[PDB]
């Protein structure tokens, strides 16, 4: 209704906290879906480019959880290619890192990007599910493993 | 027998495997109304599988394992063009596999010398009659280990050349199907860890 | 019991365990029809496993978990003949 209503930043806001709780329920496309407007309605605003900082990020960390890998990497290459200051970023480089660790399926070398994005920047309790189920999922292929 | 079959495109969306069964036949795991059972596609004019019958996967939608689809380059839920392959009409005469490399990969790796002649029996045994192009990577469970295997180079010959004089190539166009009598190398994986 | 049973080899497909539960119970998993229940049989005249009954698995296949598998060098859908076994003899 706020995008009915022209106002960009309630329905920004509101989108938000919305593509949170669907990402932490367990429901990751439609969440890095509502991550996909998130960009599209913020990009090219300067007032709003930290967000898109986070919300290429974010919606990365969503699909990637998807099992996904791909598409946590259009999703990075997307944000380097269309944001210039999320290029340069280190939201940037830890989704790289995130994405090559799993590719890799090394839980080890996981566990340790998230020490270093900790060390610099705290995590957030969002973050730390998604990547929490993130390693799960690496644990979760170690059952199917056998 | 594909003297008689449609060979048209259909418009199929990528999707998730539905069981480790389907991945370990090496198969693109297709709806019944899709394509019929055990029967050759070629998708991009590339990537060629086996069709195999599945009722978790509905109309419109194809199936694939991992390996298969990062050797595709596929997203999932992304659409790709399937169209029936036919091998003898393809390639001619050089329809069989004279001889086929592949990389063998496994944490839990293991040291000790792999003797090539039991990986090509289960190999073959799982995957007998099926199109092979090189780069193919896949997925195969031997005495409880999970191997990548990854074919470097195919050798497409004829039925009758006694001498193989058909070159080892590397290209995806060659195509041939697996036999018994394929000279099968096996070296060293992905990991580099299996000797 | 042991003294009487149906001797006769079996052959035998190697599959996945049915359930972490019976790969701790350490039981070949077999339905009725295939042979009693709690009794011990032997596979290749060399690996020895305690039967029990299983509705889950089909009669004629045998559920292994990874262990045993990697004791005997085993890949899945292997094809394996089994015996009765009587140790004391």
């Amino acid at each position: 209704w706020y995008a009915q209503d022209q106002s960009v930043a309630l329905s920004n806001k509101c989108f938000i906290k919305c593509a949170d709780l669907k990402a932490l329920d367990g429901q990751y496309i439609e969440a890095s879906d509502i991550y996909s407007k998130l960009i599209k309605s913020s990009m090219g605003n300067r007032l709003s480019q930290w967000s898109l900082k986070d919300y290429f990020l974010k919606k990365g960390l969503c699909q990637l959880a998807a099992t996904d890998a791909v598409a946590a990497a259009r999703t990075l290459q997307e944000g380097q290619s269309e944001d210039p200051n999320f290029a340069d970023s280190r939201e940037s480089n830890f989704l790289k890192s995130l994405i090559d660790a799993v590719n890799e399926g090394d839980s080890e070398q996981l566990s340790e990007h998230c020490k270093e994005f900790d060390n610099f920047m705290r995590l957030d309790k969002w973050k730390i599910t998604i990547l929490n189920k993130i390693k799960e999922s690496i644990q979760q292929q170690e059952d199917d493993l056998l | 027998d594909m003297t008689n079959m449609d060979t048209r495109t259909r418009h199929l969306k990528v999707s998730n495997c539905p069981n480790n069964s389907y991945a370990l036949a090496n198969v693109a795991a297709v709806s019944p109304n899709d394509f019929p059972n055990n029967i050759y596609i070629i998708i991009d004019n590339l990537f060629v599988f086996t069709t195999r019958h599945s009722n978790d996967i509905p109309p419109g939608t194809i199936g694939f394992n991992g390996n298969q689809r990062t050797w595709g380059g596929w997203s999932l839920n992304q659409d790709v063009q399937a169209k029936a392959f036919d091998l003898f009409k393809y390639s001619g005469k050089q329809s069989y596999l004279g001889s086929i490399d592949i990389d063998i990969s496994f944490g839990k790796a293991v040291s000790t010398v792999f003797d090539q002649d039991e990986l090509a029996k289960q190999f073959v045994r799982c995957y007998e009659s099926q199109i092979f192009s090189p780069t193919q990577y896949l997925i195969m469970e031997f005495q409880g280990h999970f191997f990548d295997l990854k074919i470097r180079n195919v050798q497409a010959i004829d039925l009758g050349d006694i001498e193989p004089t058909s070159a080892v190539a590397t290209g995806i166009e060659t195509k041939g199907i697996l036999t018994k009598q394929t000279q099968i190398n096996f070296f060293k994986g992905r990991d580099g860890l299996v000797n």
